[PDB]
């Protein structure tokens, strides 16, 4: 939908949820998290958010009241992802998203924790990034040794977490 | 007769320089369109070499 226009007041709506729909946890996660454990949430949830999208579609119209136990597992599957991101993964992930917020959500000025936190998940949760589309001869953008593109500042802490990690042998 | 005139030395003056001194320089002009065919090249190497990372940056966002 297009955005307000001219004049525009919010209003929100003290209502509950009727009693049919059952209750369902929310996300939580702000935009830069969430934009750090987006693929992780991809790699995990890819049947659940396409059966999600798929009776949406089949609904043709109807989707908003005909999703609500798909969504349900939608949320609940991204609220276990990010679960296990704060029980076992959370100074990487906070490195991350902090480096995030001081770019601009550029995902180029945050290599140096994408990679820790990348190797942690993958050997805590078992789940990867993976860019898909590709071809075998294209090389993945976040995988590049020496990009053309970098951050103005490369982040601090990001910088000698990298450091120790390569003096300690974790990458 | 003549004392104290301002007048000139015996061997004359030095000869000063009163013809044209605008000489010839810089190199011949197609070392400087070499030059500039060169520089915009690897100008374009380069730029068009961040266009497809910023290709690739979007695939990923
Ligand atoms: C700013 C500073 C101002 C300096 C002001 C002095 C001046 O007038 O500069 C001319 C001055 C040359 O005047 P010159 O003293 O009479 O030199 C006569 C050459 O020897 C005449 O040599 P030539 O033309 O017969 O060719 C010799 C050629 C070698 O011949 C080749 O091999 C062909 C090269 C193909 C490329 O040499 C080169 O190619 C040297 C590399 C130059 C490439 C970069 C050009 C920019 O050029 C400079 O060296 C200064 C920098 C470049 C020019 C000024 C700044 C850019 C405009
Ligand atoms: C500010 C910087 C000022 C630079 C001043 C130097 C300018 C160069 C120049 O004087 O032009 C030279 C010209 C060659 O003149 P030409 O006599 O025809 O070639 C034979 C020389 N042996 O060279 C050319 O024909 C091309 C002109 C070069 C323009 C330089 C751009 C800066
Ligand atoms: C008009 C006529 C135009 C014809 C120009 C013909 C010149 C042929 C020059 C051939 C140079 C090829 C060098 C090269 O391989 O460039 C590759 C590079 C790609 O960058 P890369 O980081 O490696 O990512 C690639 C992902 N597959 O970068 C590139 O892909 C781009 C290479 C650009 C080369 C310069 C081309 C412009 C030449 C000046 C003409 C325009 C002037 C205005």
């Amino acid at each position: 939908p297009r955005e307000a226009a001219a004049h525009w007041v919010p209003f929100e709506d003290k209502a509950n949820m009727p009693d049919n729909v059952p209750d369902v946890v929310e996300v939580g996660a702000t935009s830069a998290p969430l934009l750090s454990a987006s693929y992780f949430i991809g790699a995990k949830c890819k049947p659940y958010n396409d059966d999600f999208m798929l009776c949406r579609e089949e609904s043709q119209g109807s989707g908003a009241i005909d999703c609500l136990k798909e969504g349900r597992r939608v949320t609940r599957c991204a609220v276990s992802v990010i679960e296990d991101i704060n029980k076992s993964c959370l100074d990487e992930f906070r490195l991350h998203w902090q480096c995030l917020e001081q770019n601009n959500h550029q995902l180029s000025g945050c290599r140096k924790a994408e990679a820790l936190l990348n190797k942690c998940v993958f050997t805590k949760l078992n789940l990867e990034k993976k860019i898909p589309g590709l071809r075998p001869d294209e090389e993945p953008v976040f995988l590049k040794k020496d990009p053309w593109i970098k951050p103005a500042v490369d982040d601090f802490k990001s910088v000698r977490a990298y450091a120790e990690a390569k003096k300690n042998g974790t990458l | 007769p003549s004392v104290g005139q301002d007048l000139p030395p015996v061997g004359g003056y030095e000869p000063v320089q009163w013809r044209r001194n605008l000489p010839a320089r810089g190199f011949r002009p197609l070392v400087y369109l070499a030059a500039l065919c060169g520089i915009c090249g690897y100008g374009f190497y380069r730029a068009l070499g961040g266009i497809q990372e910023r290709r690739e940056l979007k695939r990923e966002k």
